[PDB]
C-alpha cells in the first residue's frame, strides 16, 4: 500500500452481479487503487453465457488471491513486487 | 558603406598579429639571456614584455 | 516595387508554372535560392522564375544583377507557394529556375517562353 | 604599443562592421565575418554566392582536392572558428555547419539589399539575423539534447 | 506602351473607357480585358465561349 | 454532356455544366420544378469548372474553377457576388462545402473544403471570407497536406462536424478530418483497414453511417459512434 | 557527380575562352 | 460549443526544455505561458 | 547454469566487500579528488576537508546543527554503517534521507557537494540509500556534479525505475530532459517515484522553487503524453485508461493541490489539472471534484492561477451549472468581475460566469445579489446566457415565498440597465410575456 507497495493494509471487494474485482489501499483515509476488469466472465441475464463471481480469498501470509465465480472455473492472482502491481496477474487457472 | 577599409583592416591585422608574434619572440630571447627562467614561468608574451617593462 | 518584370497576366503565369511542372517531371529544373544562383553563375540555366511575395525580397534581389551580367531572362510570378507545389514538394520554394538540354520539345517550350518573357519586358 | 594598436584596431572593426553590416555581425560576429568579406573581395561579391559556397567559404585547396580526385568534401572552413558552431558536437558540428551556412547567405543578402528608411534603429535593422539567432539557436540545443538509444536493462543474471 | 498581352495571337478589335483609369479592350482569342492604365495591370479576364454555330473556335 | 451536376439542397433547382471549355466554364441553372432552363453562370479559368456545391440554403453557388479560381455567383440576384483565389493551387480538382453558421448572406454554410491536382487541400471559412467585399486572398484556416495525390472524393458530414476527403489514384487514399478544430486523426485509417482506391464516399442524412466505394466495385460501412 | 560538374566547369570556360579568340580572329552594313 | 484542445507536444517539450530547472523563470510565470498555450480563445 | 544465477543474486546482493580488490575500488569511488588519491586518503582528511565544507553550509543555512550532531561528529567519523543491526540501519536511513532533502537546495554550491562526498566515502549513500540520492540530484541532472555521480554509481544497485540511466553510464554525458520524460511516460513508477519525493519534501517544508520548477515540468509533460498513449477510439479502453491514469494520479494529485503551505507547488498542481483537463476529454463529476478539490485548497498568494485553472476546468466541462461550495469559495472571492475580466483578455470565461451565475440564482440567500449584478452588468455572457439567467432570475422570483424587495430592486436594476445587455434584458422580458410594468408596480407599491 501507500502506492510504494511497502506499507499495508489492501483488501479485495467482489460482487456477484459484476466479474470485476476492486483492491483498495486503505492507509490515508482508504483510497481505491484498482480493478482487475473482468476476472471471470461478466454476468448477464439475457445471456446464455454464465457469469458472476463467488467467492475471493486472500490466503494467509501470500500475495496470492484466490478467486471463483459460477462459471466453472477457479483462478489464482498473484501481485510481484519490484514492479509493483495495482492489480495482480494470473499464476494458475483451471476452468 | 565603403568595406575597402575592411579588407585592408583584416589583412593588416593579420599580418599585425604575426609580427607581434615574432617580435615577441625575439624580445623573449632577448631578455632571456639575462633571465630565461622568466620566459619558462610566464608563457603569455603579453605579459612577458609587460614584466619586461 | 523592385519586381519590375512582374507577371500577372494569367495564362501567361499559368503558361509558366506548367511549364516548371514538365519540367520538373524531366528533371531540367532547379529549385530553391541557392540552387538557383549555382545555376546561373555556372551558366547551364536558361530561364529563372521568381516569387514577388516573399517577406524580405532582399534574399532574391541579388539575381537579377547575375542574370543581367549573364545575359538569362527572369520574371517574377507573384505567388511562392503556388510556385512550390508546382514543382511538388509541399513546401514554398521562393526561386526555381530551369536550364537547357540538347534536344527537347522542352527546350522548345523555354524558347518560346522566354520569348514572352522579352515581350513582357 | 603595438599589442593596444591592434586591441583598439579589433575595436574599430568591430565597430565599423555594426555599422555596415549588423545582420551578419548579429550572427557570427565581426571578426569571422571580416574574414568572409576580406575573400570575398567586397559585400556584393559575398552576396552573390550561394549558401554552399558560404558553407565551405575559405577551404579551397582541401575542396577542390577531395573533388578533382573523388575523396570526400571538406565540410566548413572559416565557420569552424566561428562562436556558434563550437556549442555543438560532431555529427551535430556538421548539422549547425548547413544551417548556419543558410542563414549567414540570409543575413548577407538582406543587408546588402534591403533598405531601410535611415530613420531606422540598429535594431529594427538587425532584427532578421536577430530571429535567425533565436531560432538556430533553439535548434542548437534541441539537438544536444537528443536522447540516447534506449537498451533492453540487464539485472543480475542475463535476465 | 502600356503593355502587351502574353501571346501573340491576341489581337486587339475594340476599345472603350469604363472610368478614368479603367480601360476595357475586346480581343481576338475570346476575351475582354479589363486592364487598369495608370500603373497598366491587368485588372481582369473576362472570357467568352466557343462559337458553336460555324467553326472557328475562337470568339 | 449531362455528366455532372448537382441538385440543391432546397431541392428546387439543378446545376449542369456545360461542356465546353474555351478560357472559361459555364453552369446552366434548371429548375426541377419543371426541368427547365433559368440560369447560366459563367465563370472565367483555364479550362472549365472543376467542381461545384449548393450553399445550404440554396440562394447561391461556388464554383470552384480550375486554376483555383472561385466564383462565388448568386441565385437571387443571378449574378457573381464575390471572387477570390484559393491560395496558389495550381489546379482546382474538387470542392465541397457545408458547416452551419456561416455567414448568411453567403447562404449561411460555414467550412469549405477545396482540392487541388497536386493533392494538397485547403480548408477555409467563409465568415473569414468577407473583406459585399469578398476577401481576395483568404489566408486559409489549414492547408492540409497528408495526403500526396490528386484529390477525388471530398465531402461533409451534413451536420458540419467531420470532413471526409480522398484520393482515388493511390490505394487507400481516405483522410477524415476533425471540425472545427481542423486536426486530421491518426485511429483512422489504418494500414489494414479495407478501404481500397477510394473512389465515392457518403454519410447518411442523420450522418451515422459512413458508405467508401471502391474501383473493384464494393462498399463498405462504418459506424461513426464518437 | 561532383568531379563531373568541376570538369564540367573548367572546359566552359574554357570553350568562353576559345569562341573570343576565334570571333577575334575572325546583310551587314547600311 | 467547445472540445478538448489539440496541442504539440513539441510545443510543451519546448515551453520546459527552454532553459534548466534551477533558475527558470517562476512557476507563475511559467503557468501563464502554458495555460495561454492551451487556452481555447481565437 | 542455475546455481550461478543464485550466486550473481547474492553477490549482487551484497553489502559488504570481502577482497582487499574489490575493497580498495569500493573505497576509491568518489566525487572530488581521483581515484589514485582517493585509494589512499585515509579517514581524518576527508572528515577534515568535509567538516570544513559543512562549517561553511551551517554558517550559510542554520536548520543543520542536528545533522552537525549527529552525522558528522568525530566518532561517525569512523561508525562502520556495515556491521551494525537492520533496524539501526533503518533509522540512519531516516537521518541520511532528511539530510539529503535539506541540503539539495544548495546543490550547486561546493561545500553541499563536499558534504555529500562525505556522505559518500563513509556511510556509502550512494550504496546503500541509491535511490534517494538518485532522485535529490535528478533535478539538476545537467551538471558536472550528477554527471560524476552517474560515474561512481553502482550499476544493480540502481533502483529498478531509474535503470535507464546505464547507456549514459556506458557513456559519460549528462541524460537530457527529454529522455528523463520519455521513461517518465511509459512507466508509472518513475513518476510516482519523483512526485513522492518532491511530496516528502515539500511535507518537510523543505521545498525550493528549483525543485518545485523541476516537478512541475517533469510531471506536465508527461501527463500530457500519456493521455496521448491513452487515448483509444475503442470505448471501453478509453474509459479504462481514464480511470487508470485517475488512480497514478489522483492521490498526488490531491496532496499537492491540498497543501497550503507551499504557493509553488500548489500553481504546479495547478498547471497539470488544468493540462488534464484541457486535452484529457473528461467526465462532468470529475471535473467538478477538481474544481471542489482546489476550491477547497487555494490560497491568496496562488489565487488568480487557481482562477485560470477555474475558468479552463467549467469551460471544459459539459453541463452548464456548478455544485454548490465552488458558488461559496467563488463569494468569499473579493475582485471577481475584475479579475476575470483581466483573465478573459486572455482566456473565455464564459461557461464558469454561465454556471456562477445560474448557482447565484439557485441560491435561496439574497446575499448573492450584488454579485448578481455585477456579473449581469459584466458583458461576459453571451445573449442567450444572459436572456436565460433573467429567465431562472424571474422564475426564482415567482416561486419566493424583504426577500422580494431585494429582488425587486435587482429587477428594476437589470431592466433599466443601458447597454445590449439590458437589449438582452428586455429581449427576454420579451419573450417571457411578462409585464415589467406588473412587477414594477407590484414591488414600488
Amino acid at each position: 500500500a501507500g502506492q510504494d507497495g511497502r506499507k499495508d493494509g489492501v483488501m479485495a471487494t467482489a460482487t456477484s452481479v459484476s466479474g470485476d474485482v476492486t483492491f483498495w489501499d486503505l492507509n490515508k483515509g482508504g483510497r481505491i487503487m484498482g480493478v482487475l476488469r473482468s476476472a471471470h466472465n461478466p454476468p448477464s441475464r439475457h445471456n446464455i453465457v454464465r457469469g458472476g463471481i463467488s467467492k475471493i480469498e486472500f490466503l494467509a501470509g501470500q500475495p496470492v488471491i484466490v478467486t471463483s465465480g459460477l462459471d466453472n472455473s477457479l483462478k489464482t492472482w498473484i501481485f510481484d513486487e519490484s514492479p509493483f502491481s495495482p492489480v495482480p496477474r494470473i499464476l494458475h487457472q483451471r476452468s | 558603406k565603403v568595406d575597402v577599409m575592411i579588407v585592408h583592416a583584416v589583412a593588416l591585422l593579420d599580418e599585425l598579429d604575426k609580427e607581434l608574434n615574432v617580435m615577441a619572440m625575439r624580445v623573449k630571447e632577448w631578455y632571456g639571456w639575462h633571465f630565461p627562467e622568466l620566459g619558462k614561468i610566464l608563457p603569455d608574451n603579453l605579459s612577458y614584455a609587460r614584466v619586461v617593462l | 516595387s523592385a519586381a519590375w518584370p512582374k507577371a500577372e497576366d494569367p495564362a501567361l503565369v499559368q503558361e509558366l508554372l506548367d511549364c516548371v511542372q514538365q519540367a520538373s517531371h524531366y528533371r531540367q529544373l532547379k529549385k530553391g535560392a541557392n540552387e538557383t544562383t549555382k545555376s546561373v553563375n555556372r551558366g547551364t540555366s536558361e530561364l529563372v522564375i521568381l516569387a514577388a511575395d516573399t517577406q524580405p525580397l532582399s534574399i532574391v534581389l541579388h539575381i537579377p544583377l547575375i542574370c543581367e551580367e549573364k545575359n538569362v531572362p527572369y520574371v517574377y510570378v507573384p505567388s511562392k507557394v503556388a510556385l512550390g507545389r508546382a514543382c511538388g514538394v509541399s513546401r514554398a520554394v521562393i526561386a526555381v529556375s530551369l536550364t537547357s538540354n540538347e534536344a527537347s520539345d522542352l527546350n522548345s517550350k523555354i524558347r518560346a517562353l522566354r520569348d514572352k518573357v522579352e515581350r513582357l519586358a | 604599443e603595438r599589442s593596444e594598436y591592434r586591441r583598439q584596431l579589433a575595436e574599430y572593426l568591430q565597430n565599423r562592421m555594426k555599422a555596415i553590416s549588423p545582420n551578419m555581425t548579429e550572427l557570427i560576429g565581426a571578426l569571422v565575418g571580416a574574414r568572409l568579406i576580406a575573400h570575398s573581395g567586397s559585400l556584393v561579391n559575398l552576396a552573390k554566392n550561394p549558401g554552399s559556397t558560404i558553407q565551405i567559404l575559405g577551404a579551397e585547396k582541401a575542396l577542390f582536392r577531395a573533388l578533382k580526385t573523388k575523396h570526400a568534401t571538406p565540410k566548413y572552413g572559416i565557420i569552424y572558428h566561428a562562436s556558434l558552431v563550437g556549442q555543438a558536437s560532431g555529427p551535430n558540428k556538421g548539422k549547425i555547419a548547413r544551417q548556419l551556412a543558410a542563414k549567414i547567405a540570409l543575413s548577407v543578402r538582406t543587408d546588402a539589399f534591403e533598405d531601410f528608411p535611415e530613420n531606422a534603429d540598429d535594431e529594427t535593422r538587425a532584427a532578421v539575423g536577430i530571429q535567425a539567432r533565436a531560432k538556430l539557436e533553439n535548434n542548437l540545443r534541441l539537438l544536444e539534447g537528443k536522447p540516447l538509444n534506449k537498451g533492453v536493462a540487464l539485472g543480475p543474471n542475463g535476465i | 506602351t502600356l503593355t502587351r498581352t502574353p501571346s501573340k495571337k491576341t489581337k486587339f478589335v475594340s476599345i472603350a473607357f469604363q472610368s478614368h483609369n479603367i480601360v476595357i479592350v475586346g480581343c481576338s482569342n475570346s476575351t475582354i480585358c479589363a486592364y487598369d492604365v495608370r500603373t497598366g495591370t491587368m485588372l481582369r479576364q473576362m472570357t467568352l465561349g466557343t462559337d458553336l454555330t460555324g467553326g472557328s473556335k475562337n470568339i | 454532356t449531362m455528366e455532372r451536376f448537382r441538385v440543391s439542397p432546397c431541392g428546387r433547382y439543378m446545376a449542369l455544366v456545360a461542356s465546353d471549355k474555351k478560357g472559361g466554364g459555364m453552369l446552366n441553372i434548371i429548375n426541377v420544378g419543371t426541368m427547365q432552363w433559368i440560369a447560366q453562370a459563367r465563370i472565367d479559368g483555364r479550362h472549365g469548372v472543376a467542381d461545384f456545391a449548393w450553399w445550404s440554403d440554396g440562394n447561391g453557388l461556388t464554383i470552384a474553377g480550375r486554376d483555383g479560381q472561385v466564383t462565388e455567383w448568386s441565385m437571387i440576384t443571378r449574378r457573381t457576388v464575390g471572387i477570390w483565389r484559393d491560395e496558389g493551387s495550381i489546379g482546382g480538382t474538387v470542392m465541397a462545402l457545408g458547416g452551419r453558421n456561416g455567414p448568411a448572406e453567403l447562404g449561411g454554410d460555414r467550412w469549405v473544403a477545396i482540392g487541388s491536382n497536386s493533392g494538397i487541400l485547403n480548408v477555409y471559412d467563409r465568415n473569414d471570407l468577407i473583406e459585399i467585399r469578398i476577401k481576395k486572398y483568404p489566408t486559409p484556416t489549414r492547408v492540409f497536406e497528408q495526403l500526396t495525390t490528386s484529390i477525388s472524393v471530398v465531402a461533409f458530414s451534413p451536420d458540419g462536424q467531420l470532413l471526409a476527403f480522398g484520393s482515388q489514384h493511390k490505394k487507400d487514399a481516405l483522410r477524415l478530418v476533425h471540425l472545427p478544430s481542423c486536426t486530421v486523426y491518426r485511429n483512422w485509417p489504418t494500414e489494414q483497414t479495407p478501404l481500397g482506391r477510394v473512389t465515392a464516399i457518403a454519410f447518411s442524412s442523420k450522418s451515422d453511417v459512413l458508405a467508401v466505394g471502391n474501383d473493384v466495385g464494393r462498399v463498405r460501412l462504418w459506424e461513426i459512434r464518437g | 557527380l561532383g568531379y563531373v560538374r568541376t570538369m564540367r566547369n573548367i572546359a566552359a570556360k574554357e570553350l568562353k575562352e576559345l569562341e573570343e579568340r576565334y570571333v577575334l580572329a575572325g546583310p551587314k552594313k547600311i | 460549443d467547445t472540445h478538448a484542445v489539440v496541442v504539440a507536444p513539441q510545443r510543451l517539450a519546448e515551453i520546459f526544455n527552454a532553459a534548466p530547472a534551477f533558475a527558470m523563470p517562476p512557476i507563475e510565470d511559467v503557468f501563464y505561458q502554458v495555460a495561454s498555450l492551451f487556452s481555447t480563445k481565437p | 547454469s542455475s546455481l550461478a544465477q543464485q550466486l550473481a543474486q547474492i553477490a549482487a546482493n551484497s553489502r559488504s566487500s570481502f577482497n582487499v580488490k574489490a575493497l580498495k575500488a569500493s573505497h576509491s569511488k568518489s566525487l572530488i579528488w581521483e581515484p589514485r588519491v582517493a585509494v589512499s586518503q585515509t579517514f581524518a582528511e576527508i572528515y577534515s576537508q568535509c567538516y570544513e565544507g559543512f562549517k561553511e553550509l551551517c554558517h550559510l543555512d542554520s536548520r543543520f546543527v542536528p545533522f552537525d550532531a549527529t552525522l558528522f561528529s568525530a566518532q561517525s567519523q569512523e561508525v562502520d554503517r556495515t556491521q551494525m543491526t537492520a533496524e539501526e540501519n533503518a533509522a540512519l536511513d531516516k537521518r541520511v534521507d532528511s539530510f539529503l532533502h535539506l541540503v539539495g537546495s544548495r546543490l550547486r554550491l561546493m561545500p553541499a557537494i563536499k558534504a555529500v562526498e562525505w556522505l559518500i566515502r563513509r556511510f556509502r549513500i550512494h550504496e546503500f540509500n541509491t535511490g534517494t540520492l538518485l532522485a535529490t540530484f535528478l533535478p539538476y541532472h545537467t551538471i558536472p556534479a550528477f554527471v560524476t555521480l552517474l560515474s561512481i554509481l553502482p550499476v544493480q544497485r540502481i533502483p529498478i525505475e531509474y535503470r535507464f540511466l546505464d547507456p549514459y553510464i556506458k557513456s559519460l554525458t549528462p541524460p537530457p530532459r527529454a529522455a528523463i520524460v520519455q521513461q517518465a511516460t511509459n512507466r508509472p513508477d518513475l513518476l510516482s517515484a519523483i512526485s513522492r519525493y518532491t511530496l516528502d519534501s515539500c511535507r518537510a517544508k523543505q521545498e525550493y522553487p528549483g525543485l518545485i520548477s523541476f516537478w512541475g515540468g517533469i510531471m506536465a509533460e508527461a501527463v500530457n503524453g500519456m493521455i496521448d498513449k491513452m487515448r483509444s477510439g475503442r470505448r471501453a479502453i478509453q474509459l479504462e485508461n481514464d480511470h487508470l491514469l485517475l488512480q497514478q494520479i489522483g492521490p498526488v494529485l490531491s496532496e499537492a493541490m491540498v497543501m497550503k503551505d507551499v504557493p509553488g507547488i500548489q500553481i504546479a498542481s495547478y498547471m497539470v489539472v488544468a493540462i488534464l483537463a484541457a486535452k484529457g476529454s473528461l467526465n462532468d463529476n470529475i471535473l467538478t471534484a477538481f474544481m471542489e478539490q482546489l476550491v477547497h485548497g487555494w490560497t491568496v498568494d496562488t489565487l488568480r492561477p487557481g482562477l485560470v485553472c477555474l475558468t479552463m476546468l467549467a469551460q471544459h466541462r459539459s453541463a452548464k451549472q456548478l455544485s454548490g461550495r465552488v458558488a461559496k469559495a467563488v463569494i468569499k472571492v473579493p475582485d471577481l468581475v475584475s479579475s476575470l475580466r483581466d483573465i478573459s483578455k486572455e482566456h473565455q470565461v464564459d461557461k464558469l460566469a454561465n454556471g456562477l451565475v445560474l448557482a447565484f440564482v439557485d441560491r435561496g440567500d439574497i446575499r448573492t445579489l450584488p454579485v448578481i449584478n455585477s456579473l449581469l452588468l459584466s458583458e461576459l455572457l453571451q445573449e442567450k446566457q444572459a436572456k436565460v439567467a433573467y429567465k431562472a432570475l424571474l422564475l426564482a422570483a415567482h416561486k419566493i415565498d424583504n426577500i422580494r424587495k431585494q429582488v425587486g430592486s435587482a429587477l428594476v436594476r437589470l431592466s433599466q440597465a443601458e447597454g445590449d445587455v439590458g437589449d438582452a434584458i428586455r429581449t427576454a422580458i420579451q419573450e417571457v410575456d411578462f409585464n415589467i410594468e406588473e412587477l414594477e408596480l407590484k414591488l414600488g407599491a
